[PDB]
């Protein structure tokens, strides 16, 4: 039983930070002279949880 | 002869005053230009600082 739950729960680990890794290359990827580019609402708000390292 | 001394001195006078006007209206220009791209690149900055929300 114990091992099976600590199996499901680290795969539920490992696709969060998968799609995380989706979100930043994706950052990375970006640059001017791109369609997507514009001015967005107040985007310097910090976040509510904001986990620390 | 006084007369027509101050005559050529003010010819000198006028045309260093066209050629300056001519180069500082080329700056000007280029200016505007800077000003373009700056808002442009602040619109690249301002969507990668937001896109990390999600």
């Amino acid at each position: 039983c114990l091992l099976q739950e600590i199996r499901q729960q680290l795969n539920s680990d490992h696709r969060d930070k998968m799609e995380t890794l989706e979100i930043d290359r994706g950052c990375l990827s970006l640059n001017l002279t791109s369609p997507n580019i514009s001015l967005k609402v107040n985007p310097t708000r910090i976040p509510k949880d904001s986990t620390t390292l | 002869r006084e007369m027509e001394s101050f005559y050529s001195e003010l010819k000198w006078q006028e045309k260093n005053t066209l050629e300056e006007i001519a180069e500082l209206q080329g700056d000007i220009r280029r200016l505007e230009e800077d000003l373009r791209r700056k808002m442009m690149n602040l619109k690249l900055a301002h969507t990668r600082l937001e896109s990390r929300t999600y």
